[PDB]
């Protein structure tokens, strides 16, 4: 055999991101107080990416209604580098199933990048029933 | 041709080495947890047929996994990863199969792989049990190490045979 140059090329220019972080927790979730966890990304790779946090299986939303990440999709040129905000919000519609107990602070966020990888994000912590 | 093929089996038996062996021909023992899902390409070639590889490698931590059957829809073959030195991997590579007969393609391409076969004296699994095993379900199996470069390059070069066959029948 012989050197696979055609396979390092194509590798090397797949679309890439590295991620600040990708366990988050938030703590003392209260009612109709805001919390946000922030991280950055940038573009590791060679080629412009699309990115954008997709729905889960089979999902309507790529998220749990009292979350929500800022922003949620875009365009990185390579060695750009962008923050992207968590933000955890409990209204009424989330109490009910957070108070019951049916529901906990707790999701799993997919960051898909167009033609390309995925990444997984992990939300835990605590919330306390007002 | 373009055959998708997918790597699954819990966290630690060496799914993200196996792939970095067969495509980079190297091993780096300071590798993380895969928090996502990746692909890398490797072409190879068969009856003078240029192959395009396109390999996932999946998360198997345990919180991931129900998420990760998303990714099953498109495979042809599957590696079933196990690693020799942890009897529990290998008691749920059972319900890796399970997972495949339910989120996979039906006529979908398997193959088990023991990895981590340089590390002899932690041995919890042996040989033999491997290849009853498979032998039980009527796929192939070998023992591999991404470390020592045994059996990743014929692991892969069988398993896209076995795909290939049965593609030219129809
Ligand atoms: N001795 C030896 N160690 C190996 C071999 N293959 C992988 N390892 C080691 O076993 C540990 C886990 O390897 P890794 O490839 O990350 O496993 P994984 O299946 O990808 N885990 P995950 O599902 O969490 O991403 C690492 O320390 C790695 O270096 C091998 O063939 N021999
Ligand atoms: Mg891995």
């Amino acid at each position: 055999d012989s050197v696979r140059i055609m396979d390092r090329m194509e590798n090397d220019f797949l679309p890439s991101l590295e991620l600040s972080r990708r366990e988050f927790v938030f703590e003392n979730v209260k009612f109709r107080q805001l919390q946000k966890e922030k991280f950055q990304i940038s573009n590791n790779g060679q080629v412009p990416c699309h990115f954008s946090f997709i729905p889960k299986l089979n999902d309507s939303q790529y998220c749990k209604p009292w979350l929500r990440a800022e922003p949620f999709e875009g365009y990185l040129e390579p060695n750009e580098t962008v923050d992207i905000s968590l933000d955890v919000y409990v209204s009424k519609d989330s109490v009910t199933i957070l108070n019951s107990g049916e529901d906990k602070i707790e999701d799993i966020l997919v960051l898909h990048l167009d033609r390309g990888k995925d990444y997984f994000l992990t939300i835990s912590g605590n919330y306390l029933p007002s | 041709y373009l055959f998708k093929l997918l790597l699954i089996g819990d966290s630690g038996v060496g799914k993200t080495c196996v792939l970095f062996r067969f495509s980079e021909d190297a091993f780096n023992s300071t590798f993380i947890s895969t928090i996502g899902i990746d692909f890398k390409i490797r072409t190879i070639e068969l009856d003078g047929k240029r192959i395009k590889l396109q390999i996932w490698d999946t998360a198997g931590q345990e919180r991931f996994r129900t998420i990760t059957t998303a990714y099953y829809r498109g495979a042809m073959g599957i590696m079933l990863v196990y690693d020799i030195t942890n009897e529990k991997s290998f008691d749920n590579i059972r319900n890796w199969i399970r997972n495949i007969e339910e989120h996979a393609s039906a006529d979908v391409e398997k193959m088990i792989l023991g990895n981590k076969c340089d590390v002899n004296d932690k041995r919890q699994v042996s040989k033999e049990r491997g290849e009853k095993l498979a032998l039980d379900y009527g796929i192939k199996f070998m023992e591999t190490s991404a470390k020592a470069n045994i059996n990743v390059e014929n692991a892969f070069f069988t398993l896209a045979r076995d795909i290939k066959a049965k593609m030219d029948k129809k």
